[PDB]
């Protein structure tokens, strides 16, 4: 229910708005995603354990810290209305990664007449 | 209704392909009739559109396949 | 400041310029800048391959960039990845195109070269599609594609799928044919123009060129073998 | 995770108030910022120009500039130029054409010599590469012909626009060939 | 984020309803084409045409697989793209049509003898 | 009809004098009436683009 | 509902430096929608380059951009 995925009509710095209320909705967005991709998609994908893992890593460092400020020299990322926004679309992905089922055996085997180029 | 398809009768008798006009019953068949091409079809629906200056839409053009069906049409304005 | 150029101060300066020596340039090394950024970029395509290994081939390095070997039946869900994770904040593509080689059964290896803004890396994608069957657009995920795959389907007639206006932009509007196909070659078919007699008609015929591309059929023995290098 | 792409700082800048007081309606109600542009065009307006009578003076010719390919001879010139087709070999529109034979006194030279001026680039590479330097661009810029007919250059134009010229060849070459 | 005339990719299974996706296409293609003897100026009529329309789509009556018939689908709906506005000029259009028999004399009458 | 109030101005103006006092006070009033025609139509009178959308973005 | 008519901007001078063939279509005299149309100087460097030299490239490889010539030699060359 996290409307604050972009602002409007605010000057932050590029073009994007300045949210309002930073840390509950990515708090939120992170709880939501966290919830979404653990019980979906098995624990033995390594998708799984690299998205959630950082995931839990941005969820530790925002939960830590205050400002809008020292989160982002942590957090690695630009803006942090831009980490908001970078934030939302792997919940989306996961979400749509439920579908197309990635952690299976790799569906076609190409002939290896494809791949050669040279020697 | 009444002579519109005089009107059809008239244009596909002056459309080819069709040696005999004694063969064109008005309510009969299109391709068994007088074995029209399902491409020739659609093109003396064209001719036949063309003719009335009247447009019709995609389905409309789809269902014709006699011309009781093409009248039947015909009369919706 | 002041004293700068014309109607003059009476104020120059061409002499005493000079560093007179002998040259010390002290150097033999070919790619070496790149070889721990080689070492990370094999460890991030071991991610990648471990990440998403259904839908994605082998990966290739080469000399600090990176390709991504994608079956193409599959690339939409993998390139909603991929630009759009995390850890892969791509979010910029720089390039779609195509390469024939027409050596193997599928013809047109197609290639994408993207860019991201977060991190400064650059990726590679290909697919291989053949003229007979199309591959998928990624006009879906964002709105810069659309041109591209339009000059993608015009140079080779590599066809497209789920794509709007897929027009010609790169020949002629009665032009077919492919150009960077390479069955034919640099003249084209018809390609004359003169009007004359059907006056305006600036009608094609067959291309009598005036000159032949006299061609360049010279080769040596051959030019080396590679000094392999990968980190593993 | 450092990852150490961050920091725009992103300036927040209200800028609501105080930026003049009534000033601003002065300057946004008489044309200031613009009678400032028409005092800076007056005053350009005075200063120099720099027109070039072109039938009578000429622009900076550099030696290295390139124009209608002479071809050089020695002193007393046994039509340097051997037909060694590495001038060929490099015209990126192929507007070379030479056909050689083994002359009559042993040596080889060209039957005939071929350069469509239609089609020269003048990227000079007919001159980075004839061994002897034989193949020269000019500098002069002496064309303009009214058919193609008058453009296609023979042996003899090529030999005839060599002797025309060397005085300015050997010029270009005298500044130049210690770099070539 | 556009179109021009509502060009559409994508290639269906059945070769029934590429059968019928192509009869519509000849329906727009035939149906414009008075539109085009305005819009181009010809000297012919509009049954010419309509005559040479049919015998564009009848050099292709015989062609087996529909992953062929996908791609000449696409080539016919995207030049009903490029004529049904101005995109393509007249010296562009007349490509198709070889009307005029005198531009070419006498020539060859398709025997042995008179290739010599 | 800006213009022709310009018309209606135009011998106003001619003989100004011969009216002194008093055609002062009935243009102003003249002007007044108009003047208040130019804040009607102050408030509406410009093209607007039509195509440009900002409305924040939600999430489920 | 949306009646619109389409112009032509650019055959020869227009913006200068481009044969800006712009199929540009308008209601209002607003681009409600915008058709891009470029490809007229489709010269084919892209296939031409294939059976040149690397040295002969270059002189092709400038009349791309033709108003930041070297650099895009150096692009090339780099
Ligand atoms: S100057 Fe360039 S284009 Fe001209 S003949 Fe020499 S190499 Fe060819
Ligand atoms: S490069 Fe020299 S030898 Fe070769 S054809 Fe040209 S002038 Fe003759």
């Amino acid at each position: 229910v996290l409307v604050q995925m972009r602002e409007g009509t605010p000057i932050g710095l590029t073009g994007i708005y300045q949210h309002p209320n930073p840390r509950p909705a990515l708090i939120a967005l992170y709880e939501a995603t966290l919830k979404e991709l653990q019980d979906k998609h098995p624990k033995d994908s390594v998708y799984r354990q690299s998205i959630e893992n950082l995931t839990a890593h941005r969820k530790q460092i925002v939960e830590d810290n205050e400002v809008s400020e020292v989160i982002e020299n942590k957090i690695g990322a630009g803006l942090i209305e831009e980490v908001v926004i970078q934030a939302h679309e792997e919940l989306e992905l996961a979400k749509k990664m439920s579908e197309w089922k990635p952690w299976e055996e790799l569906e076609e085997k190409p002939l290896e007449d494809q791949w050669v180029y040279f020697n | 209704r009444p002579d519109a398809e005089k009107r059809i009768a008239a244009v596909l008798e002056s459309f080819d392909k069709i040696s005999n006009p004694a063969a064109i019953t008005p309510t009969a068949s299109f391709a068994k009739d007088l074995n029209l091409d399902s491409l020739d079809t659609v093109e003396v629906v064209v001719a036949i559109e063309e003719e009335f200056g009247i447009e019709i839409p995609d389905k409309e053009a789809d269902e014709i396949k006699s011309v009781n069906q093409a009248v039947e049409y015909i009369l919706a304005q | 400041q002041a004293a700068p150029s014309w109607e003059n101060i009476k104020d120059i300066r061409l002499d005493p310029k000079v560093h007179v020596d002998e040259v010390y340039e002290p150097i033999v090394n070919p790619a070496d800048r790149y070889l721990q950024h080689v070492s990370d970029l094999h460890q991030y395509a071991k991610y990648i391959m471990a990440a998403l290994p259904k839908y994605i081939q082998g990966f290739s390095v080469w000399k600090d960039e990176l390709t991504l070997h994608v079956a193409p039946s599959a690339v939409i869900p993998v390139t909603t990845f991929l630009r759009d994770n995390t850890s892969t904040q791509y979010k910029s593509i720089i390039d779609i195109t195509a390469v024939d080689y027409p050596s193997r059964e599928n013809r047109f290896e197609v290639v994408y070269n993207f860019l991201s803004v977060r991190h400064n890396s650059r990726i590679r994608l290909k697919t291989y599609a053949t003229e007979v069957t199309p591959v998928p657009s990624i006009t879906c995920l964002y709105e810069g594609a659309n041109w591209f795959e339009r000059e993608a389907y015009d140079m080779y007639g590599v066809f497209f799928e789920g794509h709007p206006d897929l027009r010609r932009i790169m020949t002629d509007y009665g032009f077919e044919g492919h150009p960077l196909r390479k069955d034919f070659p640099l003249t084209g078919y018809t390609e004359v123009r003169w009007d004359e007699e059907k006056r305006r008609v600036v009608y094609e015929p067959l291309e009598l060129t005036q000159a032949f591309r006299n061609f360049s059929a010279g080769s040596t023995a051959w030019e080396p073998v590679g000094p392999g290098r990968d980190d593993r | 995770a450092p990852p150490a792409g961050f920091r725009i700082h992103r300036p927040a800048t209200w800028e609501e108030s105080e930026e003049g007081a009534l000033s601003k309606a002065t300057k946004y109600f008489l044309l200031a910022e613009m009678f400032r542009g028409l005092y800076v065009v007056l005053e350009q307006f005075f200063r120099a120009p720099y027109t070039i009578y072109y039938p009578f003076e000429k622009g900076p010719v550099s030696p290295r500039f390139r124009g209608e390919h002479a071809l050089r001879r020695y002193p007393s010139g046994e039509e340097r130029c051997i037909a060694c087709k590495l001038c060929e070999a490099i015209c990126p529109a192929l507007a070379i054409t030479i056909d050689a034979e083994e002359r009559i006194d042993g040596s080889r030279r060209t039957t005939k010599y071929d350069i469509d001026m239609t089609k020269c680039i003048y990227c000079g590479y007919c001159q980075e590469s004839c061994p002897v330097d034989a193949i020269v661009e000019t500098p002069n810029v002496e064309y303009a012909t009214e058919t193609r007919e008058e453009l296609l250059y023979n042996k003899e134009k090529l030999l005839a626009n060599g002797d025309k010229w060397e005085l300015e060849l050997q010029y270009a070459l005298d500044a130049d060939a210690p770099y070539r | 984020i556009a179109t021009a005339f509502a060009e559409t990719v994508k290639f269906s299974g059945s070769k029934q309803e590429l059968q019928k996706r192509t009869l519509a296409l000849y329906r727009q293609f035939l149906r414009g084409a008075p539109t085009f003897a305005d819009l181009y100026e010809v000297q012919f009529s509009i049954p010419t045409i309509r005559t040479k329309i049919r015998q564009e789509f009848e050099r292709h009556r015989f062609v087996d697989d529909l992953s062929i018939q996908n791609v000449l689908y696409a080539k016919g709906h995207m030049e009903y793209q490029e004529c049904i506005n101005f995109w393509k000029q007249q010296a562009q259009f007349l490509k198709y049509f070889p009307e005029e028999d005198d531009i070419q004399g006498r020539h060859q009458p398709s025997n042995f003898v008179d290739k010599f | 009809p800006f213009d022709l109030e310009i018309s209606t101005l135009l011998p106003y103006v001619m003989s100004i004098y011969l009216v002194s006092n008093y055609g002062f006070t009935i243009v102003l009033l003249f002007l007044l009436i108009l003047i208040i025609g130019f804040v009607y139509e102050i408030n509406t009178n410009a093209l607007k683009i039509n195509k440009h959308n900002k409305p924040n973005t939600d999430s489920l | 509902r949306i009646r619109a008519f389409t112009i032509n901007f650019g055959p020869q001078h227009p913006a200068a430096h481009g044969v800006l063939r712009l199929i540009l279509e308008l209601s209002g005299e607003e681009i409600i929608r915008s058709d891009p149309h470029v490809g007229l100087l489709h010269r084919g460097t892209e296939k031409l380059i294939e059976y040149k030299t690397y040295m002969q490239a270059l002189p092709y490889f400038d009349r791309l951009d033709y108003v930041s010539m070297m650099t895009n030699e150096q692009v090339f060359s780099l």
